[PDB]
């Protein structure tokens, strides 16, 4: 766990959260 | 997405709490880690453990073994002992919390007079730094017998 | 002009607290709003 | 060439190539200026005998307490201050004995240097006038020796010396390398450590930028001291700590990786202990390779020694008289060579 | 949609159509109509290491920036095998930290390159823009935005 935490490759690059209204529109 | 948001927000908050809190009372931080460890990702757990190990090593380096005996290093490092990393907890390591504790105990043994008594926390320090098996990896007996 | 002082207009007085709920500070009322209005009317209004 | 930072040395090397020397100059990879210290007090009271075997010097070394080096660098005390005021300051602030605080002789390497030399010697055993002449000799010999240091010939910080009894001083000494040598071996018996400079990191930017700062400092062996909003702006300011040798390229990496725009200031803050023990013969680092967390001090001191042209290892035999060297080898205080 | 708009009005110098002056409503309406083809970029810090001087430095250094162009080398003369074991190329002498990237080699070309010929010093930084475009159209010109960190009285706090 610590190796994947400290691994520069294994520490993932992040992206922002979704849109709930857009998800509801996609479902509809 | 939820994992990365939890990583950013929760790990930043936990690092802020670790920086703000006193090192000598790690029970509330350990309780927070135990409560939130179910949803904590591995990266956030590793970063929080790194911050805790940095705080403990800073306290061990800054505390005077001969003078500042009020805050016991053994009692301070007891709460984070099960969650500490192998590299920090390895007494044979050149750098680490265990290595700093062993060096401080050796320095106190070298510069300790018989009138002041025994070193507080040295029993638990030797219990932490004493390997169960292995003569070459036992850093407690040799440093004690040499200092 | 500086500080936590307020200009009550009809009394022409400078008081530590306003005479009306929402009255302006001395610095705001006499310095900071005129500069805002200078900028706003310079960039917003037509030539005439 | 020693300079403040990346932009500073970029400007300096531009002015070297294009402005002053007007030619092509080969430039190495950037590195840092190291320092040296001790973390344990000296176990063996080390002594040295002159080449003419007239004088003998016996002493020990100790780490200094926290704040003495910074106060002496700022100028809380001076070597030209009255000794009563100096003794009063040390006794009041650091809980020091009056005899020791009056017995503090030397600040090294310069007047505001971070090393101190004090005689714990007894006047009942040492005559003061011979002690005065050999004391001036020890003034300038200690000053000569404390610029170098034994590990990588880099100056040594945060050190106290105690000149112990029995050491007798007959007249006249023209050699300096002998008590330089016993200071160096005293450092080895004090089990020294290497010290690297630290930049305080301070960035300004948005919240995606502070997340990326935490990430990049985690890769580059720094940590975030403080993290807050700037009142009245949408900006956040993040202060932290990093080593200079790991901060090479840190600003560029942060600016090209953050999705917002982060602005970074790297200032020299302090000297901190590099991880690892410099004398651990076990720790081996492959060439072309990143040093591990435990072998870092060893790797730094070996490559500094090889860059300066020194020997591949610290030579206790060169740093000792043969008689005391063999005696300590028999006693087992020193390790296997 | 006139051929030479405003050519008979006082918004142009005359029929030779050489100098214009427009009002703020006209300029705002043209900006809104040109919305599909206007740059969103407000900060000049956006083009850090993605502008002309950086591209020219990378071209002179025979390196390619991420997303930037790539050219024929300026200097195909230096190989390390030509720079054989004289003094500096000792792997046993160089302390290796984490590696220095091409972007850093371009950002500081005189520190990170042994022969930085024909490289250009690019603009280092600009002050950060703290302007955010308002989405709600009922909001006034001057308002304390939710994106702005609030100012507290105890955040000001004259202590002594």
């Amino acid at each position: 766990d610590l190796y994947e935490g400290r691994g520069p490759d294994d520490i993932p690059r992040m992206k922002p959260l979704p849109k709930l209204g857009d998800v509801l529109q996609r479902i509809r | 997405p939820y994992e990365t948001m939890m990583y950013e927000l929760w790990l930043r908050t936990v690092a802020a709490s670790v920086r703000e809190w006193d090192v000598r009372e790690p029970e509330p931080l350990i309780a927070v880690l135990e409560a939130w460890d179910a949803l904590l990702p591995g990266f956030v757990r590793a970063q929080l453990l790194r911050d805790v190990v940095r705080k403990l090593e800073e306290a061990v380096e800054k505390w005077q073994p001969r003078k500042h005996t009020h805050n016991l290093p053994h009692r301070w490092i007891f709460p984070w002992l099960p969650y500490l990393p192998a590299s920090h907890l390895d007494a044979k390591a050149a750098t680490g919390l265990v290595a700093d504790v062993r060096r401080k105990f050796r320095t106190l043994i070298d510069a300790w007079d018989f009138s002041r008594g025994v070193i507080p926390g040295l029993k638990h320090w030797k219990q932490v730094l004493w390997p169960e098996h292995g003569r070459s990896s036992d850093y407690w007996t040799p440093l004690m017998m040499n200092h | 002009l500086w500080g936590d002082v307020y200009f009550n207009p009809k009394k022409r007085t400078f008081t530590r607290k306003p005479i009306e709920e929402g009255a302006k500070r001395s610095f705001v009322n006499f310095v900071m709003e005129p500069i805002y209005k200078l900028y706003s009317h310079t960039i917003s209004e037509g030539p005439e | 060439i020693l300079g403040t930072g990346e932009l500073y040395m970029d400007c300096v090397l531009h002015d070297l190539r294009k402005l002053y020397a007007d030619m092509e100059v080969r430039v190495s990879d950037p590195v840092v200026r190291f320092c040296e210290t001790v973390q344990d007090m000296s176990a063996t009271k080390c002594y040295a005998i002159t080449p003419n075997k007239k004088n003998t010097i016996t002493m020990a070394a100790e780490p200094l307490d926290d704040g003495i080096a910074q106060d002496i660098e700022s100028g809380a005390v001076k070597i030209k201050d009255p000794p009563r005021k100096v003794a009063k300051f040390f006794e009041e602030k650091y809980g020091w004995d009056k005899l020791a605080a009056r017995s503090i002789w030397a600040f090294g390497p310069d007047e505001m240097g971070p090393n101190i030399l004090q005689d714990d010697t007894l006047p009942t055993e040492v005559d003061k006038k011979r002690l005065a002449t050999v004391k001036e000799s020890i003034r300038q010999g200690f000053a000569w020796a404390t610029r170098e240091g034994p590990l990588c010939e880099e100056p040594i910080r945060n050190t106290k010396f105690r000149l112990i009894d029995v050491s007798l001083f007959p007249w006249w000494w023209p050699n300096y390398s002998d008590r330089s040598t016993c200071l160096l071996f005293l450092f080895l018996d004090g089990l020294p450590r290497l010290m690297e400079p630290m930049y305080s990191v301070s960035m300004t930017g948005p919240q995606s930028s502070v997340s990326m700062v935490y990430n990049i400092l985690s890769r580059r062996r720094g940590h975030v001291l403080s993290d807050g909003p700037i009142a009245g702006t949408p900006l956040y300011r993040v202060n932290g700590l990093i080593p200079v040798i790991d901060s090479f390229g840190f600003e560029t990496d942060l600016r090209i990786n953050t999705p917002g725009q982060a602005m970074v200031s790297l200032v020299f803050d302090r000297w901190s202990i590099v991880p690892g023990d410099p004398l651990d013969r076990e720790q081996v680092t492959r060439p072309l390779q990143m040093a591990t967390a435990q072998a870092t001090a060893r790797d730094f001191v070996l490559k500094t020694r090889r860059r300066k042209g020194l020997s591949e290892d610290v030579t206790v035999a060169k740093f000792l008289e043969p008689e005391f060297y063999q005696s300590l080898l028999e006693s087992g205080t020193l390790g296997e060579p | 949609y006139d051929h030479q708009p405003l050519i008979d009005t006082p918004h142009v110098n005359g029929p030779s159509y050489k100098r214009w002056n427009l009002t703020l409503p006209q300029m705002a309406n043209l900006y809104r109509l040109s919305e599909p083809l206007v740059s969103d970029v407000v900060d000049p810090n956006y083009f850090y290491l993605f502008e002309l001087k950086s591209f020219l430095t990378a071209k002179a250094l025979n390196v390619a920036l991420p997303g930037g162009p790539r050219f024929e080398p300026l200097y195909k003369d230096i190989d390390p095998n030509d720079e054989d074991f004289g003094e500096f190329n000792a792997m046993d002498r160089i302390i290796f930290r984490n590696p220095i990237r091409t972007e850093t080699r371009v950002a500081y070309p005189y520190l990170y390159n042994s022969r930085p010929r024909s490289v250009h010093l690019s603009w280092h930084s600009y002050p950060q823009i703290v302007y955010t475009k308002t989405e709600d159209p009922e909001l006034p010109a001057f308002y304390f935005d939710t994106s702005i960190n609030p100012i507290s009285s105890r955040a000001v706090a004259p202590k002594n």
